[PDB]
Formats: C-alpha cells, structure tokens, sequence
RNA sequence: AACUGU
RNA sequence: UCUCCAGGCAUACGCGUAUAACAACUCGGAUAACCAUUGUUAGUUAAUCAGAAUAGGCAAUAAUCACACUAUAAAUCACCUAUAACUUCUCUGUUAACCCAACACCGGAAUGCCUAAAGGAAAGAUCCAAAAAGAUAAAAGGAAAAGAA
C-alpha cells in the first residue's frame, strides 16, 4: 500500500449398577 | 604437576559444539592471513549463493534495509565539524551548462529517451572536469589525487542468519550472503586518509534499524557468483582512500517519477540508499586494503563523503565507517557502529534561458567548494 | 524399574538446567534433595539438586 | 577373554570409550546385556586408576584416551576416586532388564555406579528369616 | 633370475 | 554431546508438486523405524534474474599479454547519406531430496566454483560354530625381486 497504509489480516471466524440385565423400566 | 587437558569439545564429534571447534579453526586461519591479497583471496575464492543487491532501488525503506544489514546510523543533517572567487565558479559553471546544452553539437541520441539522461551526464561531467582545475592551484592534494569516471565499488559481507527449511540440506543454520556493486558517475581517490568527521566508538541515541521480514521477501535475489570488494582501484594504485563520490540517479528513480508513484518520502530514502551502500561498501573496501577485516576492525575510522545529483537536485553525504565486523563471531564484541550524515537533496540551479542560465544556487556550490578545498591534516 | 528410570530422567532434566553448559561436569560430589528436604552441612562442599516434587517413598 | 565387538579392536575400545564417557557423565547407563558385561571390568579398573592418585601422570593418558569430554577427568580424580576409597572393589553395578522390544529382542542390562545420587535400583531381596523354612533352619542353627 | 606363505 | 566417514555448491537439461506443515500407520519404500506412502492445507513475489524501421554508398593486413618476430595449418554489423517513427515495465519462468535407466537402481547426465566452513554413518539383535570369501602376519626355506636369454 501507499500513502503510508498498512494493512492486517481481519480476524474472520473469531440400568442400576447393583442390579445389572435388567432394564431400569422394570420394577419387578 | 597439574597437566588437566582443557575442557572443549572434541573437533571429530558430529554436534554442535565439535563444529563450532572447526569453524572456529577457520575463522582462527582468516585471523593467520598476514598479506592484504591473502586475506581477500581466502574470504572471497568460494563462491555460494548470494543476495545481489542493487545501490539505487524503489524499494520503500530501502535506507532502512541497507542500514539493517551495514550496521549504519544515519543521521539527518551533515557531520559535525582559500577563497577561489565563488562566485567566478558560478560564471564557469554557467557556461559549463549552455556549453554542452546550448553550444556544443553532437549527433542526436536514436533513442530518444536517452537524450534526458544523456544531458544530466555531459553537465556534471563538465562541471566536475573544470572544477578540478580551477582548484587544483589552492588544493595541491588534488593534483596528486585520483579521480575516478564510472568504475566499479564491490563490496561482500554477512549480516543474519537463516536455517534451511527443506531440501538436502534441510535444518542446517546459514548465513544470509550480500553484495553491492556500484558504479559512482565519479569519485575521487587520494593516498591520505580524510579527517575523521567524529571520534571512533561514537555513540548516539539514534538506533540500526532491523527489518521484519526476510531479505527475500522485499526483492532481492540470491545468486552464486564470484565474491569481490574493491576500492575502484587495484591494492597496487596507490591512492587508497578518497574524498567524494558523485552519484547519478536514472530517470525511473528520479523525482517526478517518484512523487507519480506516491513515493515522495522515499525520494530521500533512495538518495539515502545509493549514498549508505556506496560510501559503506566503498569504505569497507580500503580498510580491507589496509589489512583491517571483521576480527581485525579498523584502528581507525574510515571517513569520506559522497554526492547525489537527481540531474536538478543536487544531495551530499558523509560517511564515516567504524565498524568491519557484521558476522556474528566479529561482531560478538564490538560496541562501535557505522555513522552515516546526509544531507537532503537540493536544487542546483532553476532554468536555462538563451544563453544564459538562470537561478544558480552557490549554496549547493559552496558544499562543493568546502569538499573539494578540504584536504588530510 | 520404569519408574526409576522416569525419576532420573527427571533429576538429569533439573541437573542440566543447573549446569547451563556443555562440558560442566563438576569435580565435586553430586546429591539430590526433594521438597521438604533442606540442604544441611553434610550437603556442603556437593553439587545439590533440588526437586520440586516431595521425597519419593520408595527413594530413600 | 574378548567378545568379538566392533568392525575392528579400535571399534570395540572406541565403543568401549564411548560407553564408558557415558555412563561416567550420567552413572547410569542401559544398554545390551553383552556391551555392559564386557565394559564392567574396564570401569572397574577406571576407578583403580583414580586411586591411584590424582598425581599419577600415567592415570591422566589413561583417563585422557578413554575420557573424551575432559570435564571428567577432574570428576574421576576428584570425585568417583574419592567415593570408592573405602570400596576395595565391586564399584559398578550391572543388572539384567527384559530385553528391549524393538523387533531385534537385543539383551538388555543396567550398568550403575555405585554410591551415586540416583535412586536405588529395585533390586532383588534373599527370603526374609521370618520364614518357616529358615525359622526351622534357626533351631538347627541354635541346638550346633 | 630374484623375490616373497605361491 | 561422543566415535568415525570425505566431492561439495550453483546453473543447464529433464521432472512437474516428488516441495513444506499438519493428520494418519492400512497400501507404496523391493522389511521396518521413519516417511518419499495416504488425506488436508499451504507454496515459486523480478524495469535489475530468465524467456517472450527502411534505401543507398563503402571496408586488403589472424591470434598468441601483439610489440618485436616470423610463419602456415590462413585464423576480421559497423560507419557515412537520406527516408520513417516520436515518451515504455506488461506478459511468462522462479518449489523440491527432482532427471534417463521397469526401482528410493548400481550406472547415464552439460557447465562454473571450490575440497570441507560444505556433505555424511560401515553396527536389525545375539553367538563367535565348522566350511567358504577378502585382508594382514611367518621359524627355517625362497617358484620346489622387477633383472638374463
């Protein structure tokens, strides 16, 4: 650049455990 | 009985340390050259890849760049410090230019666009040409002096470092390589050294500028080529030093061009420039005709001045070089630095009417006289 | 075994930066000391490295 | 009484210095079970050398050769000779370490100097009095 | 012919 | 950091991204490590380095430090006279450990500089078999030094 410009680079972009092998639904 | 070895590195080790030992076995045989030719023969009989630089460039900071890689302060203004009738040289001098311009006939250049810079050339040789001899009766040393018409200062010296990134040799630490040559429209060279302009290891707040960016970046282009410093005569002339150059700025850098191109501030920075690299590259070479090299700077500083003319414009410049030592091992201990004082650039005369010109400025012509009168004490 | 060889690389690491040169090897006797652990008389006349962490329990 | 090491006698000795410069540096060194048998002995001699005395300008030329960094030559006289005056011997310790898996399974040992400031190594411990087989072996002992 | 581990 | 090795650097030609960073560890390297493989992104900056008007007139004598000196092998547009034009810096090349030999080939490859300051590693580990190959050494002898026909 001219006239003593300068220029930089903008920066863009800145189950339970006890009870296993049975689902949690079951409350049998 | 204490007989301990020294504690060094081992010279046949494949480290750092081991070949720091054999460069420093080189750098210690540069010291052991005792003859002037020996000395240049052993720096310059390889020839490696090297920036080719040029001492009158566009390049924006061009002083700047030079000054990075010389170690040189410039500062702004001149350096601290027998009538011949002034104002008869001016009558001279004004004939001088309506004789090549006005008086003389010469076939016309076929180019057309030589014709300028042609001119610029037969006035400034003319003036110089007259000037010796209206002096010469004041000035003896002039008589015994040796003025130079367009010949060569060479000039080679390392300033920076690089490591190779890729190839064969990919990580190994190298030298950044320069040289200028330079071919001053005239120069003159007398045996006697100038009177030094400041005391050697002056120091002032003004400061070496360093450049961000690598010397390839801005152009500049590494070639592999002989690796010459020369004084503008053979160590055989006897006249080893000199008083003043005289440079010559082509039309592409001359100041009407400049200011189109918006580089107006850079007008200075390349009468800065050409004056910084000449005078440096010029003055560096006698010290080495001295037997002084980067491990053995100069006892002495190096003086002289310098000259650049835009063909209306008329700059002057001192030089005065303290330092020999930009590598790294020389300048590892130095607290000396080169010092530059210039002058801007300033018309010589306004136009030439008829056969008689018109405005003639004594003060740039006094600069000359004062030059050219100034002799060793 | 690992684990005295990663203690010494660690210890030669802290001599290294202590030595700050190649070619430093002192003539005088070499000793550790860890956190908590304070250099005494015994200590003077060695080089002393010191170590950030605490004496390791099975170091002794 | 030689392994066969080197691409010739002053490949094996300039190996051996090499070897030997390093583990006087750091006294601890690993390497092949083989190059730290072999290089025990000429240690072990070293040390001799250094109590020899410092004096001693035969010791200097040996400690010279095989000691290229010359920081060390000051260390062995001044401390290596100093630390096993009271040994009469066995200063270095070599001990067996698996074998380095880097597709060649080369025999690895650890070769140390003893009374340095490293940790100890982990070395291997006789079964304890405390057992019944050496409790029993006690009661022999007391009824002789 | 000598020369040498031919 | 140590031990040891000793043709290195530019341009031409050719190659054409093999360049570099990152990420991968399968395939490619005539096995791995590591990448030269795989993927991604970057790169090589030029008024100076390199590549990309006309019609007439009129020219005896090599070089070799060109002088002497001879020679035979026989070795040098310009400038004048006219005509015509009348103010310019763009385009393109620039990376690399690279090319031709089916190969990361062993050789082929123009020129300048210079000989280590540049450029490099013979050891996948262990054993110390025999036999085989190369090299060195020989008590006494000397074909069972280099001279003659």
């Amino acid at each position: 650049l001219a006239h003593g410009q300068t220029f930089t680079f903008p920066d863009l972009f800145p189950s339970d455990l006890r009870c296993p092998g049975i689902p949690s639904w079951f409350g049998l | 009985v204490a007989r301990y070895p020294p504690i060094v590195a081992s010279m046949t080790a494949d480290s750092k340390a081991a070949r720091q030992r054999r460069v420093q076995r080189w750098q210690a045989t540069v010291h052991a050259a005792p003859s002037v030719d020996e000395k240049i023969r052993i720096l310059t009989k390889m020839q490696f890849k090297k920036y080719v630089v040029h001492p009158q460039i566009s390049a924006l900071n061009a002083d700047r760049w030079y000054q990075s890689f010389t170690k040189t302060v410039f500062v702004s203004g001149l350096p601290p410090a027998p009538s011949l009738d002034l104002a008869a040289l001016r009558a001279a001098v004004c004939d001088c230019i309506l004789q090549e311009q006005v008086y003389v006939r010469r076939r016309r250049p076929r180019s057309l666009f030589d014709r300028r810079q042609a001119l610029a050339s037969s006035i400034l040789d003319q003036v110089v040409r007259t000037l010796v001899n209206l002096l010469a009766p004041l000035n003896p040393v002039l008589s015994t002096a040796a003025l130079d018409c367009k010949r060569s200062v060479d000039f080679y010296w390392l300033r920076g470092e690089e490591r190779i990134p890729a190839g064969h040799r990919k990580g190994h630490i190298d030298a950044l390589r320069y040289q200028i040559n330079d071919k001053p429209h005239n120069q003159i060279r007398i045996s006697k050294q100038l009177p030094e302009f400041v005391p050697l290891d002056y120091s002032i707040p003004t400061e070496i500028p360093v450049m961000k960016c690598k010397p390839d970046k801005l152009p500049l282009f590494r070639r592999q080529y002989e690796n010459s410093i020369f004084t503008g005569s053979k160590t055989a002339d006897p006249c080893c030093y000199g008083h003043t150059q005289f440079h010559l700025i082509p039309d592409r850098l001359k100041r009407e061009r400049l200011i189109r191109q918006n580089q107006a501030e850079q007008v200075e920075a390349v009468f800065r420039a050409n004056a910084i690299a000449s005078l440096f590259a010029w003055t560096g070479a006698q010290a080495m005709y001295q037997g002084f090299w980067s491990e053995a700077d100069v006892t002495r500083p190096f003086v002289s001045q310098a000259v650049i003319t835009d063909g209306k414009y008329f700059s002057f410049f001192c030089y005065q070089l303290n330092t020999l030592a930009l590598t790294v091992q020389a300048d590892q201990n130095n607290p000396r630095k080169n010092l530059c004082w210039g002058s801007q650039s300033q018309p010589l005369y306004e136009t030439v009417e008829d056969n008689d010109v018109k405005g003639f400025d004594d003060g740039t012509l006094l600069q000359i006289v004062h030059f050219l009168l100034n002799k060793p004490r | 075994y690992e684990k005295v060889r990663q203690e010494t690389t660690k210890i030669r690491q802290q001599i290294g930066a202590q030595e700050g040169g190649p070619f430093r090897a002192p003539s005088v006797e070499t000793m550790v000391l860890y956190t908590g652990e304070k250099p005494s008389e015994k200590d003077q006349g060695k080089r002393i490295v010191e170590r950030n962490i605490k004496r390791p329990s099975w170091f002794t | 009484v030689y392994r066969r090491l080197g691409l010739g006698p002053e490949s094996r000795i300039h190996l051996l210095r090499n070897l030997l410069t390093g583990l006087v540096r750091h006294e601890r060194i690993e390497a092949t079970w083989a190059r730290a048998d072999e290089m025990r002995g000429y240690a072990e001699k070293l040390i001799d050398y250094g109590k020899l005395g410092d004096t001693n300008e035969r010791a200097m030329r040996m400690a010279d050769f095989w000691l290229t960094e010359k920081d060390l030559i000051p260390k062995l006289f001044k401390v290596l000779a100093p630390r096993f005056q009271g040994q009469n011997g066995n200063y270095t310790r070599m001990l067996q370490i698996p074998n380095r898996k880097e597709q060649d399974r080369a025999k690895m040992a650890v070769i140390e100097y003893k009374g340095n400031y490293l940790p100890p190594l982990p070395l291997p411990h006789r079964d304890s009095n405390l057992t019944l087989l050496n409790q029993l072996l006690l009661g022999l002992q007391q009824d002789l």
